[PDB]
């Protein structure tokens, strides 16, 4: 969501084409620093 | 009709004032009776009735009760279009957090509230509590809690104490917070305190919030309340063939929604455990919010087709949503597609149009017109008698089609010439013959490809096409002035065999009283097509003031040119056709013929050419025959010396004298030479071999033989092709790009075998594949440029700027790449020209620098002049006339409306499809022209040898011959020892400059005593002593071996004078002490005094891309990692502390503030001395200059140039060309942001980034008004960062993403103006560039008025 | 699965739209229909309309016809009778009867 | 049958005005009860504001000075 | 019977047209030879020594066939079945080169140099510089033009989005993309793309109005909005969100 | 024009680019060196008459290429 | 296919860039003229009515 994309490869290599601008990009740094804060998951009702 | 348009949030009474009644139950229809059930998700008295004028009771089925709601059933009787418009709500038993301001990133509620998006997530699925107002005990507002400290503090408290949980706790939290209160809080407490990190996220919040107070929302309507549903009509549930329906998803959501919104409500009505009326909250809000934006967070619910289905973000946002296809690109009536054939007999300005596709395309026309002459009585007898296609429709037909210019276009419109307009002349036939001269334009041909006819319909529509598209009026290719009209293969081979001479042909010798007599023999058959003549032609020319004034004379020519001399208008000389006429020289006669006849007579004669060009072509009779591609006879020579010298190759290889990649690049590089001499030796057998003889002897005369006659016409092929056929087809690549070892050495007159077909298959397939797609990312480059530069216009007459450019003659490496007279053409000139002595004003300071203005250019030597720039322009939100230069599609000027952006990303995506797609690479100063000399950035010693050593870093040497215009270029190295001095007379043959790279002198000013000064052997000194010459060398070091003794200290090489005290270097208080770098080749020793800049201390030692996607990397703006590091500030430099890799540089003013530190890794060799006082934007590291660097210190003009270059450069090296006004304006739209140097007495944060027009207008106002405004710093964004933000949300919002710039402009309540071009394309209204520049001018005076 | 990735609900034609040569018929219509009516006496034209709902609000039964011009249904039936026999007849009814064509 | 424009933008001067003014020509002998000024030699109304406008007997403050004129003869 | 452009040759490096060319008219020669042979009867002994000629003609051939072991009524329908040219096999990388093209074209009174002088059929004035003319094997590939041509006036309409539909192979108006759209842009064309993004394609009411004004002889048009936009604000509308047209 | 027509340039281009830099690896100046740069050997007469302007002998240069092989 | 006496030559611009000048005699003789069976189908629904 905020760059970068995980293809399953090596490709972009000569793909030189930038939308992950910008304001997301702390955002989802923050949440990404914070799920290993947690262990999950408050996102499947069934589970809860 | 409207005007701009708002988008907000929407209170849950807006949406009960939308709706048309709440639906309650899941079902749909009644499944034998397949009435729409009341009152569900298909309610016939909340969305409308099924059928029109009829209530769904059946009671009311006649127009008379139109109005009335039938008593029994509720219905309305109305239209069944009014159940595409009704919308219903949901009443939801418990509230619901929009998924879209919840799970956006950043998530709204979350940076509303400043609370993290974990804990809203915790309070949302009940996971923990939230107090809101917890009383006056203990706990603040935003306080999370948990079960388990919750009934804690309740034994404390059961009043003053509130602690909710999921949406009602989010809700009344929204709700309670005050906007103005936490903003003018947050004013004071960022006021009073201030910190980085701070200021930075506390000033984005206070933004946020006094947005919110400035909108009309409310904080909590984030949080639904009441839902609303998308009209029946728009999510039908259309009865398929064979009672097996078809429905949208949006159905099965909305079920899904409206089940467990009732179950909740009955949950809550019988006083459910909290346990499993919290489960069902859950399962609610996860309904809605995978009604909302299914798969946004919590892997979205999948059909009964395993499938994920869609939800309105995915109707909305995406590839496949609204705002892309069906809002952009649709289905259009009155059009259809055939194949197009070549039809010669047309002129430019007419297709063919088959009767069938005529007849149906024109249907409403022919019934108008039959019902006008009274030929049908009705318009049914009308239908009936065309469906009949009576002998009286066809000539009413005819009748119809007269004027009406069919637009004709074709599958990649890959620019603006693939859609023109012509006049149908009707074709008894299935085909749509198009014109041949208009195939280049669309780069079409005749093996299948299908093109479109559109019809025009109303009378504006008909005035564009037959102005503003007809074939005719656009002759010039848009990308550059140059006609795109030039005849391609047939036509210029027919020319070509007209206009030549053999030696001795029939008819030769003979005098012809003119180009009729010419003709009168040709056809007659007494002289052949080409037997050279003397023949009398008047020429005209246009000299004096319109007056064509005629000359005769007695021209040498041939019958084919004076054949052909028929045909050229009058203001033409005869040396245009008594050339050989390739195609280039049939291209340029076109050109001239422009240039000074204008368009009319240039349409006329280039349909001339052509039907002259097919006629001789087919006279010629110039077929291809398998004799003519004659093989040359020292072919097997030369092949058989190549395989001597590869067997040579490999004896030495086998002999241990060579590596083995050695032998293979011996072997590759033999096998080029011999393909190279095949080649020549073909091509020498093959050009030359008619061997004829005239009254005697024996003469020989370029050839007949036609496949080089069809090569060397322009026609098709060239050298290579040839070469595949008589000489030996070369080496063939793998697709690696590592050439195969072993060459075919044979062609295709013989045959290849088994081996060296193979061998060329895998070139072959691997340059099929790259066009198999190239293609398919075809619009990609354009694509990108438009998002961009779209709403670009130009807008203004005049903007009086004397701002612009200084374009000059590009000079690289050697001699001139392009002269002035192309890159001035057509622009404006912004301050005054000239002459040489400056002897008056020559050219005024705004003037349309057309060929006239040109010749008198370069007939007075100029080689720099101001033109005004688009990128420089002075006018906001838009470009005025002048500033941008003329219309080169056009010729004219550019007029008020023209969106000149679409047509400069057009005119960079086109040229770009000829541009590969994979990305792509590549002593002393001599004199070789007659001129003299000119130092540039020139600061220099004349040492005691008489030569000249250079102290300067930018001093390169110009070429300035009698005119002054400069002539070549070349760089001055370092000390390179120029044997002349500067500007005096210099001829070819002297070499300038002699240097050594292997040194870079330390060259002192003074022919002095040597000083080691701060040297000290051992710590800051290495004891070198070279025992070849036996040299005692106190070399110095880096900082990188020696030790802490004289570690940041300063070897100081210095020339005192010869009795001991320091020679001060003229000019400030430091003696030439030139401190020391490390690595230094200091090869004399102290105690010996010596010349005014010798080599004392003696330092040691163009790729070029060219793919595409260098293209889009140029514009894109990357920083490469090996940026040359300029001077952010004249001044002494000064170096600081070492062995960090970064190492501290600074450079002092005389005047300002002194303390700028940059740290320069110690990766990169640095070039500069220690004490050089340095220029403004210079070099220290070099290599790659990141652009934004050269903005920030050369300014807008030089980065504007850089890129320029740069771009034209790629198109260059493969020949391609276009103009700069389109990579200008590209430029312009990239640096289009600007953040300030002063907040000043602007309404500016200090580092936030506004539109450049914004600042440039505030500033405006507020020194036209008593304060002085803001100091702005120019920004520089890549076009990809550029097109992002914009300032509408209809626009950005089309190819952005949907879901963050809808929620954005939700929660701020921005209202859209539509005054862009994506905007009024997607409402549907006139764009305000071109004719409806007009009506958006007077709709603007309209209002305001 | 097709070039374009069009899904199933985008070949789903409407058959309940008229076609547009269809309203641009009857527009027609009511110009002929009004035309014929110009063509007849102040009482049958009146009449015929009242009687049917041409280029009015509702169509009336008789009586309230009668009522408009002080008669019995019995009168208006007349009425309408010896217009429709009127309009019957070419010269005024030729265009008419081709709107039924067939 | 009309295959440039050159004059008529040239008389005109702006080009998206030649199609503006041409067109509005157009629709009042189309639309309108007016007669072509320039004899019509088997030409479609666009054609013939097309070559009005070209003569240079028809442009835009004619056209607004005949509306004010005939709006004038509305008494 | 079919004139071919020669300019197709040397750019699109396909000599094979040309040496089939060229043998495809030595092969049409012998059988015309055979023709003219088998139809001014000579006998079996002429004709069986023609064939015999026109089928040794070689290098090492791998082909040695005798008209000695035939029938003299197997020769008959054999020389019967080389009337309308005489068939030649040519094995892919073994071919046969241009010496036996020559003999084969000598073999019939063809000229060797693959080349005739053709004359004009409309003047009748030879054309100069001798043309290749000879027997191509000419394919038709089913990309028949009458699958290609279609056109549309008025038809039927999708259903949720008004536009264009066909779907009877096809109706369906054209594709009129994006980059068409930037084509009339570059172009003062506002009135033009405005009528073929609104009246041509999707505003209902539009459309109907502009069908009863061409056929009232009026090129008017009432814009209306299209469908698609106001679709658009619908589902805008369907989320918590409120757009409207302010005015 | 069409595919084959634009799939001649492509693989031409790519054949000319890929000749060009195994030429350009070829040495064509003239500067005897007659010791390897590396290794100090004497670069023996004939290792120096094929290719003028060699500055490492065989070996060096041998185990130069094979450690270039990986892209080390 | 069938093979036809072709001439490689110009000939006025009816075979500008790709396209092929056939003459009549390959449309009388009936040398390219080809059978395509087409297959129409008409079903009988069972409608609500
Ligand atoms: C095929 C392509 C045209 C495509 C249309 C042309 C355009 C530019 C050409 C190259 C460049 O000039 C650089 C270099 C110059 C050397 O001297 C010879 C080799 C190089 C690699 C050239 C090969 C080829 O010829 C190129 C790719
Ligand atoms: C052309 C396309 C094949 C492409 C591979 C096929 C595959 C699915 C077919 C549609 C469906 O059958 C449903 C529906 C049935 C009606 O009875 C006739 C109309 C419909 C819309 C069909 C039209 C067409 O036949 C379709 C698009
Ligand atoms: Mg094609
Ligand atoms: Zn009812
Ligand atoms: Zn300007
Ligand atoms: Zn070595």
């Amino acid at each position: 969501d905020m760059g970068i994309q995980v293809m399953e490869e090596a490709p972009d290599a000569d793909d030189l084409m930038n939308t992950a601008d910008e304001d997301a990009a702390e955002a989802a740094a923050q949440v990404l620093s914070s799920v290993e804060s947690e262990i999950g998951r408050t996102t499947d009702p069934v589970r809860m | 009709e409207f005007d701009a348009i708002k988008i907000a949030l929407a209170s849950p009474d807006m949406i009960r004032s939308w709706s048309f009644g709440e639906v309650k139950k899941p079902e749909t229809i009644n499944y034998r009776t397949f009435k729409p059930e009341r009152d569900g998700l298909f309610c016939a008295r909340i969305f409308g009735p099924v059928k029109d004028y009829e209530c769904l009771c059946g009671k009311y089925k006649r127009l008379k009760h139109r109005g009335v709601i039938c008593e029994k059933c509720g219905v309305e009787v109305t239209q069944t279009k009014v159940r595409r418009e009704r919308m219903g709500h949901i009443e939801l038993a418990s509230p619901t957090a929009h998924i879209w301001f919840l799970k956006s990133l950043p998530s709204r509620i979350g940076l509303l509230l400043d609370m993290p998006l974990r804990d809203i997530e915790r309070v949302l699925y009940f996971e923990s509590y939230v107090v809101i107002e917890g009383g006056m005990t203990n706990l603040e507002r935003q306080q999370i809690l948990t079960e388990e400290q919750y009934l804690d503090a309740l034994e404390e408290f059961g009043d003053e104490f509130d602690a909710k949980m999921g949406a009602e706790a989010i809700q009344a939290l929204l709700k309670s917070m005050d906007l103005e209160q936490e903003c003018e809080q947050l004013r004071e407490e960022l006021n009073e305190t201030n910190s980085e990190t701070k200021r930075k996220k506390l000033t984005k919040r206070i933004k946020l919030l006094e947005a919110f107070v400035q909108s009309g929302n409310k904080p909590e309507w984030m949080i639904l309340t009441v839902l609303p549903v998308l009209p029946p009509d728009l999510r039908p549930l259309v009865p398929l063939d064979g009672g097996r329906f078809a429905t949208s998803d949006l159905n099965d959501l909305y079920r899904r929604v409206i089940n467990r919104n009732n179950r909740l409500k009955r949950l809550l009505d019988l006083a459910a455990p909290d346990i499993i009326v919290r489960n069902e909250k859950r399962m609610l809000q996860e309904a809605v919010d995978a009604l909302l934006d299914n798969g946004r967070r919590g892997r979205a619910i999948t059909g009964s087709n395993k499938r994920p289905l869609k939800s309105l973000a995915d109707m909305i946002k995406g590839k496949q949503g609204r705002f892309r296809q069906n809002l952009l690109g649709k289905r259009v009536d009155y059009s259809g597609r055939s194949v197009i054939t070549v039809g010669p007999y047309l002129r430019l300005h007419q297709c063919g149009l088959p009767k069938k596709m005529a007849l149906e395309l024109f249907k409403p026309f022919i019934y108008g017109k039959l019902e006008l002459r009274g030929l049908a009585t009705t318009i049914k007898a009308a239908k009936k008698m065309v469906e009949r296609e009576e002998a009286v429709v066809w000539d009413i037909l005819d009748e119809v089609i007269r004027e009406h210019p069919v637009l004709l276009n074709r599958a990649p419109t890959l620019h603006r010439l693939g859609i023109q307009a012509f006049e149908p002349v009707l074709i008894e036939g299935k085909a749509i013959q198009l014109h041949p001269l208009v195939c280049a334009a669309y780069n079409a041909d005749f093996d299948g490809d299908q093109m479109a006819v559109h019809v025009p319909l109303t009378l504006e529509a008909q005035l564009e096409a037959r102005a503003l598209m007809m074939s005719t009026n656009n002759i010039l290719s848009p990308a550059n002035g140059e006609p795109i009209i030039v005849p391609s293969q047939d036509v210029v081979l027919g020319l070509y065999y007209m206009t030549r001479d053999c030696v001795n042909a029939k008819g030769e010798g003979m005098v012809l009283t003119g180009p009729k007599e010419a003709e009168r023999l040709y056809r007659s058959g007494l002289a052949s097509l080409h037997a050279r003549v003397k023949v009398r032609i008047t020429e005209y020319e246009k000299d004096a003031n319109g007056e064509l004034v005629a000359k005769t004379s007695l021209k040498d020519t041939t019958v084919g040119r004076a054949i052909l001399w028929m045909i050229v208008p009058k203001g033409l000389p005869y040396s245009i056709v008594n050339q050989a006429l390739g195609k280039k020289a049939i291209s340029k006669m076109l050109n001239t013929c422009y240039r000074i006849l204008g368009l009319k007579p240039t349409v006329i004669f280039a349909d001339q050419i052509m039907y002259t060009g097919f006629a001789y072509a087919a006279r010629s009779g110039a077929s291809v025959g398998i004799d003519d591609m004659v093989i040359p006879e020292k072919k097997h020579e030369i092949i058989s010396e190549a395989e001597a010298e590869v067997a040579e190759i490999q004896e030495q290889f086998q002999s241990g004298l060579v590596t083995a990649g050695e032998r293979y690049n011996k072997v590759i590089d033999i096998w080029a030479a011999a393909n190279d001499r095949v080649s020549k030796a073909m091509m020498d057998n093959l050009q030359t071999e008619t061997v004829i003889n005239r009254d005697g002897q024996e003469e020989k005369q370029v050839s007949f033989n036609s496949i080089y006659m069809m090569a060397d016409s322009g026609a098709r092929g060239s050298a290579a092709q040839i070469r595949q056929l008589a000489g030996m087809r070369g080496l063939m690549a793998k697709p690696d790009g590592s050439i195969i070892e072993t060459p075919i050495t044979a062609n295709f007159r013989e045959g290849l075998n088994v081996l060296q077909y193979f061998i060329s298959t895998h070139g072959a397939r691997k340059g099929l594949a790259d066009t198999a797609l190239k293609t398919a990312n075809s619009g990609y480059l354009t694509r990108r440029l438009v998002d961009v530069a779209q709403d670009l216009v130009v807008t203004e007459d005049d903007c009086g700027t004397h701002e612009g450019i200084m374009m000059t003659p590009v000079i690289e490496g050697g001699d001139v790449k392009e002269p002035l007279r192309d890159r001035v053409l057509g622009r404006v000139t912004a301050e005054d020209v000239l002459k040489p002595g400056t002897a008056d004003i020559l050219v005024p300071r705004n003037t349309l620098l057309h060929e006239q203005w040109c010749d008198l250019l370069e007939e007075n030597s100029v080689d720099a002049v101001k033109v005004r720039s688009v990128v420089s322009c002075d006018t906001d939100f838009g470009v005025c006339a002048h500033c941008y230069g003329r219309d080169l599609a056009r010729g004219h000027i550019i007029n008020k409306g023209e969106a000149i952006g679409v047509i400069a990303a057009q005119s960079i995506g086109e040229p770009g499809t000829q541009l590969t797609m994979r990305t792509f690479h590549i002593s002393s100063i001599q004199v070789k022209n007659k001129g003299s000399i000119k130092l540039s950035n020139v600061k220099s010693v004349v040492n005691s040898s008489g030569k000249l050593v250079i102290t300067s870093r930018n001093t390169e040497l110009k070429l300035i011959d009698e005119f002054g215009r400069t002539k070549e270029s070349y760089k001055v190295p370092y000390g390179a020892v120029l044997a002349k001095g500067d500007g005096e007379q210099v001829a070819g043959g002297e070499t300038v400059a002699n240097w050594d790279p292997h040194t870079m002198p330390v060259i002192t000013e003074v022919s002095g005593f040597v000083r080691f000064t701060d040297m000290i052997d051992g710590q800051t000194i290495t004891r070198q002593t070279d025992e070849l010459t036996g040299l005692s060398s106190l070399v110095v070091l880096d900082s990188a071996e020696r030790t802490a003794g004289g570690k940041d200290l300063r070897p100081a090489l210095k020339i005192v004078d010869a009795q001991g005290n320091d020679v001060l270097i003229p000019g400030t208080d430091m003696p030439a002490q030139y401190f020391l770098p490390g690595k230094a080749i200091v090869q004399l020793e102290d105690g010996v005094q010596i010349s005014s800049g010798d080599t004392l201390a003696r330092i040691p030692q163009k790729d070029i891309t060219g793919g595409l996607p260098r293209v889009a990397d140029l514009f894109e703006a990357r920083r490469p990692k090996e940026p040359a590091i300029l001077a952010e500030i004249s001044g002494i430099v000064s170096f600081g502390k070492e062995t960090k890799g970064k190492r501290r540089l600074v450079i002092t003013p005389v005047d300002g503030s002194d303390p700028y530190e940059e740290m320069i890794p110690k990766w990169r060799q640095l070039n500069v001395f220690e004490g050089e006082r340095v220029e403004r934007g210079d070099v220290i590291s070099d290599g790659p200059e990141a652009p934004h660097d050269i903005l920030r210190l050369r300014g807008v003009h030089a980065v504007t140039r850089y890129i320029v270059n740069e771009v034209q450069d790629v198109y260059r090296l493969q020949g391609v060309k276009i103009n700069d006004k389109h990579i200008e304006v590209i430029v312009r739209q990239m640096l289009r942001k600007a953040t300030i140097v002063n907040a000043g007495s602007s309404d500016f944060l200090e580092g936030e980034q506004v539109e450049y027009s914004r600042v440039k207008i505030a500033n405006r106002e507020l020194e036209a008004n008593g304060k002085v405004g803001a100091t702005y710093s120019r920004d520089l964004l890549g076009i990809t960062k550029a097109s992002l933000a914009t300032e509408s949300f209809i626009s950005a919002a089309s190819f952005q993403e949907t879901t963050r710039v809808l929620t954005e402009a939700a929660v701020a309540g921005k209202r859209d103006e539509l005054r862009g071009l994506k905007e009024n394309v997607i409402v549907g209204r006139l764009i305000p560039a071109g004719t409806g520049y007009a009506y958006h001018q007077d709709r603007m005076r309209r209002r305001a008025a | 699965g097709d070039d374009e990735d069009s899904h199933l609900g985008d070949f789903i034609e409407d058959t309940t739209l008229e076609l547009p040569l269809d309203s641009a018929t009857t527009e027609s219509l009511r110009a002929a229909t009004h035309d014929v009516l110009a063509g007849l006496t102040a009482r049958e034209a009146k009449v015929l309309r009242m009687r049917f709902g041409i280029d009015m609000n509702t169509d009336y039964t008789l009586e309230e016809v009668g009522k408009q011009f002080d008669v019995t249904r019995e009168r208006i039936r007349q009425i309408e009778a010896k217009a429709l026999r009127k309009l019957r007849h070419p010269s005024r009814s030729e265009v008419l009867r081709s709107f039924l064509d067939d | 049958a009309r295959v440039t424009v050159q004059d008529a933008v040239e008389k005109i001067g702006n080009r998206f005005d030649l199609v503006l003014v041409a067109a509005r020509r157009a629709r009042q002998m189309q639309v309108g009860g007016k007669d072509p000024l320039v004899p019509e030699e088997n030409d479609k109304t666009t054609v013939i504001a097309l070559r009005e406008i070209e003569e240079g007997l028809i442009n835009n403050q004619i056209l607004d000075v005949r509306e004010r004129q005939e709006q004038q003869e509305q008494e | 019977d079919i004139v071919l452009n020669p300019l197709g040759v040397p750019s699109r490096m396909n000599i094979g047209q040309i040496l089939e060319t060229h043998l495809g008219m030595a092969a049409k020669g012998i059988g015309d030879k055979i023709n003219a042979m088998l139809k001014q009867q000579q006998e079996v002994a002429k004709l069986r020594e023609f064939i015999q000629r026109a089928y040794d003609l070689g290098a090492d051939v791998r082909q040695k066939v005798d008209l000695s072991t035939f029938s003299d009524e197997e020769v008959m329908r054999l020389a019967e079945n080389l009337r309308k040219g005489m068939p030649i096999a040519t094995p892919v990388f073994d071919g046969a080169k241009e010496a036996e093209i020559k003999e084969l074209l000598k073999l019939g009174d063809l000229p060797t140099s693959g080349q005739i002088r053709l004359y004009d059929g409309r003047t009748g004035e030879q054309f100069e510089r001798p043309v290749t003319v000879g027997y191509m094997y000419m394919l038709k590939l089913n990309h028949l033009v009458d699958d290609k041509m279609h056109a549309r006036s008025t038809g039927s309409y999708s259903l949720v989005t008004q536009q264009p539909l066909g779907g009877k192979a096809q109706f369906g108006g054209q594709r009129f993309g994006e980059m068409e759209v930037w084509a009339l842009e570059a172009y003062g064309a506002a009135y033009t793309l405005q009528e073929m993004l609104t009246v041509k394609s999707d505003d209902v009411n539009g459309r109907t109005k502009m069908y009863k004004n061409i056929v009232d002889g009026n090129h008017q048009m009432e814009p209306g909005m299209p469908e698609s936009f106001n679709v658009l604000l619908k589902e805008i509308r369907s989320l918590g969100i409120n757009i409207e047209l302010e005015d | 024009s069409d595919e084959a027509d634009e799939a001649y340039s492509v693989t031409e281009q790519l054949t000319m680019t890929g000749i060009n830099r195994i030429r350009q690896k070829i040495n064509a100046h003239g500067i005897p060196v007659y010791l390897c740069e590396a290794c100090g050997n004497p670069i023996p007469e004939a290792r120096r008459k094929i290719f003028p302007g060699v500055t490492l002998c065989v070996e060096c240069q041998a185990y130069q290429e094979r450690q270039r092989k990986h892209y080390a | 296919g069938q093979n036809m006496r072709v001439a490689f030559m110009p000939w006025n611009g009816y075979n500008f860039e790709d396209s092929i000048l056939v003459s009549e005699r390959v449309v009388q003789e009936d040398r390219f003229t080809t059978i395509h069976i087409q297959e129409l189908a008409c079903v009988s629904r069972d409608t609500k009515l």
